[PDB]
């Protein structure tokens, strides 16, 4: 095959992408990966360990922790919540796959507590 | 106002997204209808644009059923009623039982004969597109210093007990007890609520005194001990008629959680 090996073979791809929602996705993934507890390191990694159980699929996240991470991100999640929510779920899925024991078809959910 | 409906979300801008290629577009409401795109501009697939309900934009709307005032009725006639519609920023400003001078546009709209058929009845249903409400029956450091000076007045206790119920005669200790009830004890089981019982013949001043004093305090309630009471003493569960779902209708004793409950014919 030539270097032009892609006729768009079998593609019905997304011709446009939600920029705000995907920025929220990556920044929330960074928040889950980097926000740390005072009595240790990386709180939500430890809390996400519990999601390998068959019944557990929801990670409960503190909105004030998100604000302590970054105010612009928290404001965007609060203002654009329903728009960005499945993208946050994809961020959690990307974060929790590193436990390596999850079923491939399992859905994961984010749940924001402590809204001021 | 007889009844006031739930807050109706009324659409004002329809958000469409292509199921194939995620291209999005927005279209204004024309006259309640939507000009659905029929083909996606970024991939030309027909019937591929889908309405995303929660990405669309909505305004507030509410239905209010208004009855003519009793004095305005003709002799012995049953009430006429009109339907009102109040939109964004004017939506939830009236409650059932209150009185209003309401200004609006007298609309007339067709009503369809059946929900699945576009034929309309020749007789148009009418309603008021509300523009303005005016409630007609609802109605500082200077106050603080006036009250502080008045507290030092001699026999202020007797003064306030005499100010209670001017129409009622000679019942000094009864009014004094009612005053102490209305002030109440110190909150903090350490119940601070003072309980008072009036006892006497029918037709005497006690019923008038109760009907007076219940409106003299915030959070107050008045009800009958009989089954004809509008709001009962006991909590109960009923089907809310406008939606036919269960609602926990609490009693007067619970609605007066930090006020006086006046129980007549106790
Ligand atoms: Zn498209």
């Amino acid at each position: 095959l030539a270097a032009a090996a892609e006729p768009g073979a079998g593609s019905q791809h997304l011709e446009v992408r939600d920029e705000v929602a995907e920025k929220c996705q990556k920044l929330f993934l960074d928040f889950l990966e980097e926000f740390q507890s005072s009595d240790g390191e990386i709180k939500y990694l430890q809390l996400a360990e519990e999601l390998i159980r068959p019944e557990r699929n929801t990670l409960v996240v503190s909105f004030v922790d998100l604000e302590q991470f970054n105010q612009q991100l928290s404001t965007t999640i609060q203002e654009e919540f329903y728009r960005v929510y499945p993208y946050l779920c994809r961020a959690l899925k990307t974060f929790v796959k590193d436990r390596k024991e999850i079923p491939l078809a399992k859905d994961f959910y984010v749940a924001f507590q402590d809204l001021p | 106002v007889i009844r006031t409906s739930q807050l109706i979300p009324e659409m004002q801008e329809a958000f469409f997204q292509c199921q194939v290629c995620a291209h999005t577009t927005r279209v204004e409401m024309d006259r309640g209808r939507i000009a659905e795109p029929s083909v996606c501009g970024r991939c030309h697939t027909t019937h591929s644009m889908a309405l995303i309900h929660n990405r669309s934009l909505f305004s507030d709307k509410q239905m209010i059923k208004l009855q003519e005032s009793p004095e305005d009725m003709p002799a012995g006639q049953t009430p006429h009623t009109v339907i009102l519609f109040a939109h964004n920023d004017l939506v939830d400003k009236v409650q059932p039982g209150d009185r209003v001078n309401v200004t609006g546009i007298y609309r007339a709209v067709p009503i369809r004969v059946n929900p699945r058929v576009s034929n309309v009845k020749s007789v148009y249903k009418t309603h008021i597109d509300v523009i303005h409400y005016r409630k007609t029956d609802a109605k500082s450091e200077k106050r603080v210093e006036l009250l502080k000076e008045l507290s030092r007045k001699p026999d202020i206790y007797e003064r306030l007990a005499s100010a209670l119920a001017p129409s009622i005669y000679e019942h000094e200790d009864i009014k004094k007890g009612i005053l102490l009830q209305l002030f109440g004890g110190t909150r903090k089981k350490f119940r601070a609520e003072i309980n008072i019982l009036l006892c006497g013949d029918p037709g005497t001043s006690k019923s008038q005194l109760l009907q007076y004093v219940y409106n003299l305090v915030p959070r107050g309630q008045y009800t009958s001990g009989k089954g004809s009471s509008a709001v009962g003493l006991t909590a109960y569960v009923m089907k809310d008629p406008e939606t036919r779902q269960l609602v926990l209708q609490t009693g007067a004793l619970v609605l007066s959680d930090n006020g006086i409950c006046c129980i007549d014919e106790f």
